[PDB]
């Protein structure tokens, strides 16, 4: 009885991730090619507007996304940003002076611009 | 007698782990240095300092 | 004046280093014949100048030759390292004193080389267009030739004429496959082509921004091999759909893997259209684009797939479309490996905890003498604890796979021993019924584990889905995605444990694909891989007689491989699957067989793996989890040895053997798998008696033994401690150090170590048997650190212990007595415990003396 | 785990909390920091 379930939930978590993602600027890729074959290392690259970044340190917050951002060649607004104890961050603390006491990944949630 | 300074650094990691202590980051991290260099000990008093150290 | 050569004669065929800018000759009709052709080849841009005054020199000649650097990586020596310390400090990579990094030459510590070896692929991509160059103006000057590596310095301006012969011009070929060969798995070393990455294909400029859909690059591929394997006389197919049924896919999956660094990541991987199920726009996987492989369109494609049901819907949960497409998109800088996304919003991490410690083993061992100040057993091995970042820790290791190619006219004879090495055994396309089913409860992948394991789907897809999914995999693709998680338990060192459990459907497809030879080999015995073999009754002692069989002096000794499930290399991981295959042919279209492959390939080699949320892209390696994974790193042990014992032969100059028997066995062997291409039955049958003569092997799932006479060795003959591990180097991307590898110079005693054992020549019964004994220390700390839930019911821990006792049984013949106490202190805990509630009174001697002499028969 | 008191009778045996004592002893001289000091010290 269960494999009913099991192979319902396959189709069932295919089509809720397509109602996450269901829009038509991937329609609007699809149409800029041939018939549909296109690497699949490419798709969240584009239809997404929700990147998220885990930063380790801090000479990486420097060299990298900082306070809005530009990446894979769009702009990021960096939204709530949180540590590696799932607690809230604010942007002023990143900096070599109170750096050695936050949850050092820091997770940014920043949104497409 | 290195034995029972590895045995209890290992009773105490696990009493640590127990107090559900696991929220801070390099809090744990540094215990668990500690303990990882206590169960590879050499030396008793090492040892000793190391899980003197870490009681607190 | 000693270097690297390439010889096939009549009688010497080796590659060794054999001893012999302006080099100047010592012939008359030969120098003649060098000055005529070197006239009439002159006007190609890849020749290095001659001068014909009997001196035929050269002239810019880097002082080694394209030839060193290949042997050097061929055969390092950590020892003997000076020609590639030269050759990676004279041309720029670091610089002499950039020598003392301990553990410079590894690829684990300091993997800074990966940097210092790719400032070379610059200096190989340019001699092999030269190259190229040269074949095109032989062609078009009409003359058959030869292509060896000892000819051609390391800027790449060929040298070295006047052996072929005058033909008629616009009809000339040249024999490559030497060249080309040798040359082969370096180019991916020092990733020579990635500068065909870029606008004018050149480091001082952008990269060529690529469309974002462009994804098969054939015509791309194809001007790559027209440009540099236009010469490869054999019908290359860009994708290996077309080559015809085995061993032109190791051929041809052999170009693919060079070729594949020149396009960015982002092309790879699956391929998606977009399927309008009734409407819907489902952007599915319906072919893919190996790195290896090639385009492999799916053949079969479904539109409007109006009703579903469990077959399509698992096909399709399988790709990564669904998940990698819709999905918020994630990016992890702690890595170096590529990403993808992310299934929920926030990433997550998980720590690891200390094992339970046993008090009444400690007290007993207290008490009854032992934990004293200076036993000889002392304890070492505990239940570590791990850290938050420990998942992702684990995964970063994999930075080691670097994609190596594997040389293909000699790895083309061994895919063939290895065929014989299986030759005793099964093996066939069977059934699902056929499939006795082993190890249920396991794992299962990322969709799939959260809803079970693999006996959840085994009791799901009835016998003819499962054929349907077979077929299907004779004709589709799928890709997958693993798990890997973290493994709790005992150890002496601090890294972590990493369990990867891969789909339910590589499985329900590789096991109806080669249970048959599974059970064929889990069913021998006097074999020479031992997987499944019985573990008592003289077990082990028959096992050793038959590794003895007719041993001339055994100087027995076995081995280990550094981190073997993930530096595992790229072109010996397809050898080996399609080695596991070969008994298929009377029963599957060759068609299917490479579709079969194709599904492996991915569903191995590389494909998705949720680590914790971050779904990358398995760049290489092994699946620990996975069931043919054992039979199949066996397969690779062999040909890992076999290789050992190719390259000695070769490494070893038969001139000056007087031998005479195996000189004519090098020599054809040369002829067999470098200079022809059909299967020569004959020479395989002949060398695989060969080495079940003298280099009798004893191979446990990636575990091995061996028993070798040391005569031959000593003049160089089989595979001795060194030559295994100088090409483990170059061919693993991995490093073994010798301290790490032991020989046993006296059989009276047993082997130092097999699957963590070593053995005794004690006289039960006044007989010469041998037994092996674990490490007390082990069984000591295996003791009083419990792993699971006991405190409950016992059960398990007291069968624990009864193992436990089972292997310290032989410490009770050991000389030393504290040893013996070890079992004595086994026994009366045990005995404490059963109290507490004579064969099947485990609480007595009897027991365990009767699960280990020699010639007993119960369960 | 309530053993563990019972090891540390032991461990106490023949240690004396080394550290422990240094703490203890930097109490001892008038010292007393604000917090303890990661093994701040005022005057
Ligand atoms: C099944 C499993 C799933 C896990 C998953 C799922 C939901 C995908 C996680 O997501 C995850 O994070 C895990 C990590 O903690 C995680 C995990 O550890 C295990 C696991 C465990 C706990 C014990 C096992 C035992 C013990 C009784 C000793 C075996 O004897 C044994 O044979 C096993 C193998 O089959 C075996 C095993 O697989
Ligand atoms: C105890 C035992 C004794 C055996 C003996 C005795 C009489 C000496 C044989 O003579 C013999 O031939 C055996 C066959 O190999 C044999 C045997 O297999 C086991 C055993 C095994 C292999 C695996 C177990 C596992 C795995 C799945 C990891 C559990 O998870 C587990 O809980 C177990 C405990 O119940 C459990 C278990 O008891």
């Amino acid at each position: 009885d269960k494999r009913a379930k099991v192979t319902s939930a396959m189709q069932t978590m295919l089509f809720t991730m397509l109602r996450k993602l269901d829009n038509d600027a991937l329609n609007n890729i699809i149409n800029n090619a041939r018939d549909g074959c296109v690497p699949l290392n490419i798709i969240p690259l584009t239809t997404a507007a929700k990147l998220m970044v885990v930063i380790p340190d801090y000479n990486t917050y420097k060299n990298t996304c900082d306070g809005t951002f530009t990446y894979a060649s769009a702009l990021w607004e960096i939204q709530q940003v949180v540590d590696a104890d799932s607690k809230i961050v604010q942007l002023s603390e990143i900096s070599m002076d109170n750096s050695p006491n936050l949850a050092w990944p820091l997770i940014v949630t920043a949104l497409r611009a | 007698k290195m034995s029972d300074v590895k045995c209890t650094s290992v009773v105490l990691l696990s009493v640590l782990q127990q107090l559900r202590v696991e929220s801070s980051s390099k809090l744990w991290a540094q215990c668990v240095q500690l303990h990882n260099d206590i169960l590879l000990a050499k030396d008793t008093t090492e040892a000793f300092e190391k899980m003197v150290s870490l009681l607190s | 004046v000693y270097r690297a050569f390439d010889i096939y004669n009549d009688k010497v065929a080796g590659f060794a280093k054999f001893l012999k800018y302006f080099v100047v000759k010592r012939t008359f009709s030969n120098y003649q014949h060098e000055e005529t052709i070197y006239n009439l080849l002159k006007d190609c841009p890849a020749v290095a100048k001659h001068d014909f005054f009997p001196h035929i020199s050269r002239q810019r000649l880097t002082k080694y030759t394209m030839a060193d650097l290949v042997y050097a990586l061929r055969h390092f020596d950590e020892g003997n390292c000076d020609t590639l310390k030269e050759i990676l400090v004279t041309y720029n990579c670091c610089d002499d004193d950039y020598f003392n990094k301990k553990d410079w030459y590894d690829f684990v510590e300091n993997p800074d080389i990966l940097r210092v070896y790719a400032n070379l692929g610059e200096r190989v991509r340019q001699a092999l267009l030269k190259t190229v160059q040269f074949c095109d103006a032989m062609r078009n000057a009409g003359i058959v030739g030869v292509l060896t590596l000892d000819n051609q310095d390391l800027n790449g301006n060929w040298y070295d004429f006047g052996d072929f012969i005058q033909t008629t011009p616009g009809s000339g070929v040249p024999v490559v496959d030497s060249y080309y060969s040798l040359l082969m798995p370096i180019l991916t070393l020092t990733r020579a082509l990635t500068a065909e990455s870029h606008v004018d294909t050149d480091l001082t400029k952008p990269y060529i921004k690529w469309d974002l859909l462009k994804y098969d690059f054939t015509e791309e591929r194809l001007k790559l091999f027209d440009r540099y394997f236009k010469y490869w006389d054999q019908t290359y197919h860009p994708n290996c759909v077309n080559c015809l049924d085995d061993r032109c896919i190791l051929h041809c999956a052999n170009f693919n893997v060079l070729f594949s660094t020149v396009f960015p990541p982002t092309s790879f991987g699956p391929l998606v259209r977009k399927i309008f199920v009734d409407g819907v726009p489902f952007v599915v996987s319906t072919g893919y684009h190996f790195r290896e492989l090639g385009v492999v369109h799916n053949q079969d494609v479904n539109l409007h797939s109006s009703r579903l049901s469990f077959k399509e819907l698992l096909v399709y949960a399988a790709d990564p479309a669904m998940h990698a497409a819709s999905g918020n998109l994630l990016l992890d800088k702690r890595t170096t490996c590529f990403s993808v996304a992310a299934l929920t919003n926030n990433v997550a991490f998980q720590t690891v905890k200390p094992g339970n410690f046993n008090k009444d083993f400690y007290d007993f061992a207290v008490s009854k003498g032992f934990f004293k100040e200076g036993s000889s057993v002392e304890l070492k091995h505990f239940f570590f604890a791990q850290d938050g970042n420990a998942a992702i820790s684990d995964y970063d290791y994999y930075r080691y796979n670097l994609p190596t190619m594997c040389d293909i006219r000699q790895l083309l004879f061994v895919v063939e021993v290895v065929d014989k090495y299986f030759d005793c055994y099964d093996g066939g396309c069977i059934n699902a019924n056929q499939v006795i089913v082993n190890n249920l409860d396991k794992s299962a992948g990322f969709p799939f584990n959260k809803w079970g394991k693999a006996r959840l789907y085994y009791d799901s897809m009835s016998y003819e889905d499962q054929d349907a999914l077979f077929a299907y995999t004779k004709r589709n693709v799928i890709p997958t995605i693993t798990q890997m998680n973290l493994k709790y338990a005992i150890s002496a060192k601090n890294r972590a444990r990493t369990v990867a459990g891969v789909s339910i459907c590589s499985t329900m497809t590789n096991r109806q694909f080669h249970q048959k030879l599974l059970k064929s080999i889990a069913a021998t015995r006097g074999a020479t891989v031992v997987i499944g073999t019985s573990k008592f009754y003289g077990g082990w002692h028959n096992m050793l007689k038959t590794v003895y069989s007719d041993v001339e002096n055994p100087h027995l000794m076995g081995w280990d491989y550094p981190k073997c499930d993930r530096a595992m290399p790229n072109m010996l991981r397809i050898m080996a699957s399609l080695v596991l295959a070969r008994k298929h042919t009377t029963c599957c279209s060759l068609s299917h067989r490479f579709y079969r492959l194709a599904n492996e390939c991915a569903q191995v080699l590389s494909e998705m793996v949720m680590c914790g949320g971050s779904l990358y892209v398995k760049p290489g390696g092994t699946s620990s989890g996975d069931a043919t994974t054992a039979y199949a790193n066996s397969v690779f042990n062999i040909c890992q040895a076999v290789t050992a014992n190719v390259n000695a032969l070769l490494s070893t100059d038969g001139n000056k053997i007087a031998d005479k028997y195996v000189r004519n066995l090098q020599h054809r062997l040369y002829e067999c798998l470098y200079r022809n291409r059909d299967v020569d039955t004959d020479f395989v049958n002949e060398f695989y008696a060969y080495l079940r003569k003298h280099f009798s092997m004893m191979i446990l799932s990636d575990d091995a033994v061996v028993c070798f006479n040391s005569t031959y060795a000593s003049q160089g003959l089989v595979a001795s401690i060194k030559n295994f591990k100088s090409v483990l180097y170059y061919q693993n991307n991995v490093f073994m150090s010798e301290a790490k590898c032991w020989t046993e110079t006296d059989l009276t005693k047993g082997p130092h170590e097999f699957c963590s054992q070593h053995t005794m020549l004690v006289k039960q019964g006044d007989d010469y048997v041998y037994l092996p004994y674990p490490d007390p220390s082990r069984i000591l700390g295996a003791g009083c650190f419990v792993d699971d839930i006991v405190k409950t019911d016992g059960t398990l821990m007291i069968e624990r212990f009864v193992s436990l006792a089972i292997d310290a049984y032989p410490l009770t013949k050991h000389p030393n007595q504290e040893y013996a106490d070890v079992f004595h202190l086994y026994l009366q805990y045990i005995r404490k415990l059963h109290d507490e509630l004579n064969t099947s009174r485990y609480w007595e001697p009897e027991f365990y003396e009767a699960m280990y002499t020699p010639h007993t028969v119960l369960q």
